[PDB]
């Protein structure tokens, strides 16, 4: 399954830009893995 | 011609020894220095060796190898099946 | 109890381990408690009251294992005697030819003190198939296998040399040899014509496999 | 390690003298090359030896092409391919 | 040869294309 | 390696069948060093807490925690290596590791680092799958004997015993 993934990870992106580079690069790489497959 | 091996059974590595190589190109250099008819398209060259080795290039001596394991019987290779490294 | 008898003692308990190492080594079946059987048992059993060592009381009988019997159809059972006189006379060997062949055993172990005339030895090979072979006691103390520089030895039955002969297409004269006289051809007990097989340490490759020939 | 297994060969320690090597089995010229010619000439004649030309001194006694790498296999033609062309 | 144009036919081709597209923009 | 007479004086020229100029000094990094060290470099559970990969290196570190398979190959892994360092003990007891062997690994690593511009600042889009899978295939894949009897495939595995040590051991 990607479909919930995705909407997940979309919706963190969404709430926390805040959040430090780390985390939103990390979370980008796992949107890009999710797509990928 | 009992000693020859089934090509299927051929135990002896796939790649050429540099051994093999330098009398492939001695006997090719020779042949075409002995007015022998060459089988691709020369382009200003006039030395057999450099000759020989633009055949090796495109994989176009008609020759084969023979192999002589120690018991007595032997395997055969074809030139254009062995793998020579650049 | 002077010092001397418990050193004789105790050298005898030595070469005692060290033959039934042998006889397991050889492909019988020894369990590994009566390998390691301690001294005091061994005093408590095989000396009388004034503390003599009763040899005559140690010979034994041994078979070989399933495994044994699977790869060498041929083996059979051995029997191991010692003897108690400081040299073996001729009627001494005459009655441990006799004991062997009435036994119909295939093989036997004759463990001498000092020496062994040579009349008693005219005698050795008058009994096939039977094989007598015999041990000095001074030189059995010590286990030679055990050393670090010797490595691991194996026998080959005939369908693995006739395979191993196949598949290097080889004659049995190109092999390398090993003799019979050989300290560790005569603890396998290997007769002639038969195949070793080495397993080594390497620098190169770490384990490697060689083979030998008794010749 | 090669200079070690040929020394230990043979079931025994055999030097490298004519006493180790000069009295192998190997070829009758080849044993002759080096340190006991003559001797081993006579011999070899007395016992009627068999000498078989495989070894290098052999084949360079003979002025011949011995089996030493490029020589260690014959160069064929294939009809196939050349028909093929 | 033909399967990929009769995928290519589907809308929804098209829209994973571009939402993979949108994607890449983002990254 | 035979003579005139053809008598075999080596089954295999050296034991492994290497040319003498295409040999390096490389270590060996399984045998040295404490349990502390090699259990912190080359252990990884993704259960426990204290040994989990950061998932920062990894591009789908998120997911991956907590499966089961996963951690099954890890754990055939780590027993390879344990098998790996008792024989290796076995062997060189005086605890050396450099030793002369083919290939120089390290500089075909530098070589991938420097080509492809890698940039440690970001995750790599790996698999664990893929990373085991590959280097055991690769392993499945070096050939100095030909044969197809099993004398000759002891042969081969008895050959290359040490190199595949070496390799499980960088990569």
């Amino acid at each position: 399954e990607f479909i919930p993934h995705i909407f997940y990870s979309l919706h963190q992106i969404r709430k926390d830009p805040n959040n430090l580079s780390n985390q939103l690069e990390t979370l980008t790489g796992s949107i890009r893995h999710r797509l990928k497959l | 011609k009992e000693k020859a091996i089934p090509k299927d059974q051929r135990a002896t590595t796939p790649y050429m020894t540099k051994y093999e190589r330098a009398r492939i190109l001695g006997t090719r250099a020779l042949q075409i220095s002995m007015n022998a008819p060459v089988f691709v398209d020369l382009e200003g060259e006039t030395d057999p060796l450099r000759i020989a080795m633009k055949e090796l290039a495109e994989k176009k001596i008609p020759l084969v190898i023979r192999r002589y394991l120690p018991d007595g019987s032997f395997e055969d290779w074809s030139v254009e099946e062995l793998i020579v490294d650049l | 109890m002077d010092q001397e008898n418990e050193r004789n003692i105790s050298r005898l308990w030595r070469a005692f381990r060290t033959v039934k190492e042998m006889v397991k080594d050889r492909g019988y079946f020894i369990t590994q408690e009566e390998v390691e059987l301690p001294l005091e048992d061994f005093k408590a059993k095989y000396c009388d009251s004034m503390g003599r060592p009763q040899r005559k009381m140690m010979s034994f009988q041994a078979n070989p294992t399933e495994e044994s019997i699977s790869k060498f159809p041929d083996m059979g059972s051995l029997w191991v005697e010692f003897c108690d006189e400081p040299s073996v006379g001729v009627k001494t060997m005459k009655t441990f030819v006799i004991h062997i062949q009435e036994k119909n055993f295939q093989t036997g172990i004759f463990v001498y003190q000092n020496n062994i005339t040579p009349s008693a030895m005219k005698l050795v090979p008058s009994i096939p198939p039977a094989t007598i072979e015999t041990f000095n006691e001074a030189a059995l103390v010590v286990n030679i296998t055990h050393h670090e520089l010797v490595p691991k030895h194996i026998r080959l039955s005939s369908d693995e040399k006739r395979e191993l002969l196949k598949r290097y297409r080889l004659k049995e004269s190109q092999l390398p040899r090993i003799q019979r006289a050989d300290p560790v051809a005569l603890y396998l007990g290997l007769k002639r014509g038969e195949v070793v097989k080495i397993i080594r340490k390497s620098e190169t490759s770490g384990r490697y496999a060689s083979y030998r020939i008794c010749m | 390690a090669l200079l070690v297994d040929v020394m230990t060969t043979q079931g025994g320690l055999t030097s490298v003298t004519r006493h180790g090597f000069n009295r192998s089995n190997t070829g009758a010229l080849m044993r002759c090359s080096f340190e006991e010619t003559v001797e081993i000439l006579f011999e070899a004649g007395a016992s009627a030896e068999l000498d078989d030309c495989r070894g290098v001194s052999e084949n360079v006694i003979l002025g011949q092409m011995a089996p030493i790498g490029t020589g260690a296999f014959d160069v064929m033609i294939d009809e196939e391919s050349l028909v093929k062309y | 040869t033909n399967s990929e144009d009769k995928l290519s036919k589907v809308q929804l081709y098209e829209d994973l294309c571009r939402y993979e597209d949108t994607l890449s923009k983002l990254v | 390696t035979r003579n005139s007479l053809g008598n075999v004086i080596q089954f295999i020229y050296g034991e492994d069948g290497m040319d003498a100029a295409h040999i390096e000094k490389q270590s060996l990094d399984t045998i040295g060093g404490s349990d502390a060290a090699f259990e912190k470099r080359y252990r990884v559970d993704l259960l426990n807490t204290d040994h989990t990969l950061d998932p920062s290196l990894l591009e789908s570190g998120s997911e991956i925690l907590g499966d089961l398979k996963l951690q099954v190959l890890l754990d055939e892994e780590y027993k390879q290596l344990v098998k790996d360092r008792k024989f290796l003990r076995e062997v060189f007891v005086d605890g050396e590791a450099n030793w002369p062997l083919p290939v120089n690994i390290r500089r075909i690593i530098q070589n991938a680092q420097q080509t492809f511009h890698i940039d440690h600042t970001k995750p790599s889009d790996l698999t664990i799958k893929d990373i085991v899978l590959g280097v055991k295939d690769l392993q499945e894949n070096l050939l100095v004997l030909r044969g197809k009897n099993e004398i000759i495939q002891n042969a081969q595995r008895d050959a290359v015993t040490l190199f595949c040590c070496l390799l499980r051991s960088r990569l």
